[PDB]
């Protein structure tokens, strides 16, 4: 199917600190392979998937040099970043960047992103056509200026449609036992009386691979997204993911709902039912 | 911009020193080269941030850091006759243009013996009265001889105030001893006048040679005075005679 | 990762749009950029052609960036004297992760200064302080002619220096020779060089 | 400015079976700033060895991070996650039900 | 791969 890079970076100010706090991790798919922490004491990029320790010193050097690089550029934003809002160098703030690419079946280019925030929330984005830039506010149009002045989207766009790509393709080569991978959900169902007279039903989805999955409940044909209780996809820890869905029925009105799992790890959708 | 420190510096085989090198605009790449005839620039290390620093292409000998955004200090631990040369510090973003902003350049001489440290001689030349009538101008020559090595810096003052149009001073010295790696070098520059400015008792001309040389903390004892950093000037008044 | 500069010396007369040239063998550069440096003096950025663009331009000078063919030309229209330095090209990585610059050695340039009414003459300037001491002046003559050293030694002879008069608008080549020999005179100072046939020599 | 107050699900690796080895997990994710404790507590005391994933975030910007810690569930002991973050006026607990 | 030229805000 298709795939995709990104890169998220976290930037926080630490007033009274002799250095911000700079984070940066890597992702293929749903699978973190790279992370690098300034608090660290190796100051390195770090593997953080075994596919990509087979990468040799030229790759972690190149890599540690630009990642601190990225540290650095960071650091300064946050002090132009308080001076486009004129705050205080008395409180924390937060700057996050995100940026990578998707690639179809054929692995070939997509779509190519590069956001970036600012105390949670938008602060300029590239638009889809990699040529121009959206500014949330005021301050961001002077971001868009500079970058406009200094033609930015156009090198960045190379690196999207170029470079990320095809690592984004050596990556998924090299590890292919892992990202070309698709784990179906281990399904099953819980049953709790919440009362004499009512009862919760919840449907369990486990060790699945990609995170994309769909639970749904219904009642004799019906949906019951209304009264349906979802949780966040979670991590189970081991590379695999976890998710749940309930509802709240009648006592002896059970066998009259059922649960619908669809993941592309699975040939066709589940459907699941209570029985006693 | 990018300002780098000293300018100009003499040190004996041995001694440590540490040129400076500071930028304020927020530039996150940093890096010094070392220039040499026929040699080209050389880049020795280099920094992409604080808490990076990488070598070069001549790194030996040579010792950085990047504690801070504005200063990436070139350290020579035991200064070598080898790391004579002109440094250059160089430093740009790691985006935008790339452009790259470089510093004045500082020149460093490394001597096994102080001894062979001479500040110039300086001395100014009259235009000839055969000038004079043949062109209606008037040209005065400055010649700083027998210094070493070579740091200096020629000035031209007239009437207590630097000119710089109608003069011309040779791009670099010449060595009086040629086939010598130590020979002391000579200086000449010309100002150039019209006959009438020349010939009027009210005008003063003074060349300057700013000379850097030795400093306090160096060992001297000699019968000769010690060589320091310092001003050497020669002069003449116009005349109509 | 390879960068030239040929041919690596150039000299033009004064007024003639002059082009210099940078070649560069990867193709994937980030800019390049084009300095101009004067001996025993540091070095100006001149101009700077970013990877998507074509071409810079300011005042007299204007280069343009041929990313595919790995090249760059740096044109200096209306060369002056002023224009007279050694000029550096150099670029820098899109990729790679290193940062590092790739300079080439450079194209040492010369713009001989046009004069007007040539007056090749040689005078004997002596001391301000001790008319015991002189030093000879050949100045005046045209670009055609070269300065060489002497063939002596202790007979110090400096290279053709152009100075400018500019309320004046007028300009003028000179050297300078000087000698504690004995047998050193104005008459021969300048014996080892080509010298134009009618230079004055006042008595 | 923006502060979410972070999302807590407390649940194992594995299906919970007594005497075996698993692993105890505490998802935090929603919240923002990035600042946040948490902690995994045995029968109401602090579990020793506790790490965490590293820092990142989700489409809408809000941060999520994975505690675990190896352990062996048993019927009697009773496990929880303590989180303290700027939205909350109290650190808030949430306990280990492996019934649901 | 990260990308190598990051221009700041």
């Amino acid at each position: 199917g298709s795939h995709s890079m990104r890169y998220f970076f976290t930037s926080v100010s630490r007033p009274g600190r002799g250095e911000p706090r700079f984070i940066a991790v890597g992702y293929v798919d749903d699978t973190q392979f790279v992370r690098f922490d300034s608090d660290a004491a190796s100051q390195r990029m770090e593997p953080r998937a075994p596919w990509i320790e087979q990468e040799g010193p030229e790759y972690w050097d190149g890599e540690t040099r630009k990642v601190k690089a990225h540290s650095q550029t960071h650091r300064v934003d946050l002090g132009t970043l308080r001076g486009y809002y004129n705050q205080s160098e008395a409180g924390s703030h937060t700057v996050q960047r995100m940026y990578g690419c998707d690639v179809g079946s054929d692995w070939r280019f997509l779509r190519g992103y590069h956001q970036y925030a600012y105390d949670g929330k938008d602060y300029i984005a590239l638009k889809e056509d990699l040529r121009s830039w959206t500014a949330a506010d005021m301050a961001a149009q002077t971001t868009k200026h500079k970058w406009e002045a200094a033609h930015v989207a156009e090198q960045l766009r190379a690196y999207l449609e170029g470079t990320c790509v095809e690592w984004l393709r050596r990556y998924l080569e090299n590890g292919k036992e892992t990202l070309q991978r698709t784990d179906a959900p281990k399904t099953h169902m819980t049953h709790h009386a919440v009362s004499d007279h009512e009862a919760t039903l919840r449907c369990w989805a486990l060790s699945f691979y990609p995170a994309e999955i769909t639970l749904t409940w219904q009642r004799d044909g019906e949906d019951q997204t209304q009264d349906t209780e979802l949780v966040e996809t979670r991590p189970a820890g081991d590379g695999t993911f976890q998710k749940w869905a309930a509802v709240v029925v009648p006592s002896g009105q059970e066998q009259r709902y059922t649960c619908h799992v669809q993941h592309e790890g699975l040939p066709k959708p589940l459907t699941l039912r209570w029985e006693p | 911009g990018v300002t780098q420190t000293p300018k100009f510096q003499v040190l004996k085989t041995g001694q440590s020193m540490t040129l400076q090198c500071a930028q304020d605009m927020n530039h996150e790449y940093m890096s010094w080269y070392r220039q040499d005839p026929g040699m080209g620039l050389r880049l020795i290390h280099y920094s992409v941030g604080a808490g990076i620093t990488d070598q070069g292409e001549v790194p030996n000998g040579y010792n950085v850091s990047r504690s801070t955004t504005e200063d990436f200090p070139l350290r020579l631990l035991s200064a070598a006759p080898s790391q004579t040369s002109v440094y250059f510090c160089a430093s740009s973003y790691v985006g935008n243009t790339g452009e790259l902003f470089f510093g004045e350049g500082s020149r460093l001489t490394v001597l096994e013996d102080l001894k062979n440290v001479f500040p110039p001689e300086v001395a100014v030349f009259e235009p000839s009265e055969a000038e004079i009538s043949h062109t209606q101008k008037a040209t005065l020559v400055c010649l700083a001889t027998g210094f070493y090595p070579d740091h200096v810096e020629l000035s031209w003052w007239v009437n207590g105030k630097e000119v710089h149009s109608g003069v011309c001073t040779d791009p670099q010295p010449l060595k009086e001893q040629p086939a010598l790696n130590d020979s002391r070098y000579a200086l000449s520059s010309r100002l150039r006048v019209s006959a009438t400015f020349w010939q009027d008792p009210r005008n003063h001309f003074r060349c300057q040679v700013q000379f850097y040389g030795l400093s306090e903390n160096d060992e001297w004892t000699q019968d000769r005075a010690k060589p320091v950093t310092q001003i050497v000037s020669a002069e003449a008044w116009g005349r109509a005679d | 990762q390879e960068v030239t500069q040929i041919p690596a010396a150039l000299s033009v007369p004064e007024g003639e749009n002059l082009v210099l040239n940078c070649s560069f063998t990867d193709s994937a550069i980030y800019n390049l950029q084009w300095f101009r440096q004067d001996p025993g003096k540091g070095l100006t950025s001149l101009l700077l052609i970013q990877s998507s663009q074509r071409e810079q331009t300011s005042g007299r000078l204007n280069a343009s960036l041929d990313k595919s063919s790995g090249r760059s030309t740096l044109y200096i229209a209306a060369s002056q004297p002023g224009d007279s330095a050694t000029y550096l090209c150099a670029v820098r990585p899109t990729s790679g992760g290193s940062y590092i610059p790739t300079f080439g050695r450079g194209t040492s340039l010369i713009v001989h200064p046009y004069i007007q009414n040539p007056d090749p003459a040689v005078y004997q300037l002596r001391d301000s302080k001790s008319s015991d001491k002189s030093v000879c002046l050949f100045t005046d003559f045209d670009s055609q002619t070269n300065v060489s050293q002497s063939k002596d030694s202790d007979v110090y002879i400096t290279d053709k220096c152009v100075l400018d008069m500019r309320s004046m608008d007028f300009k003028s080549n000179s050297a300078v020779a000087w000698s504690n020999k004995s047998d050193f005179a104005c008459a021969n100072a300048f014996n080892n060089s080509i010298i134009p046939e009618d230079t004055f020599f006042p008595s | 400015m923006i502060q979410r107050t972070p999302k807590i699900q407390v649940y194992s690796r594995h299906p919970a079976e007594n005497g075996k080895s698993n692993f105890l997990n505490c998802y935090v994710s929603g919240f923002h700033p990035s600042d946040i404790e948490v902690d995994l507590l045995k029968n109401g005391e602090r579990i020793e060895k506790v790490e965490h994933s590293d820092l990142s975030f989700s489409k809408d910007w809000s941060f999520y991070l994975l505690y675990y810690t190896e352990f062996t569930p048993t019927e009697k002991d009773e496990y929880a996650c303590r989180v303290n973050h700027v939205t909350l006026s109290q650190p808030k607990i949430v306990k280990w039900d492996r019934d649901m | 791969s990260l990308l190598m030229w990051i221009t700041q805000c």
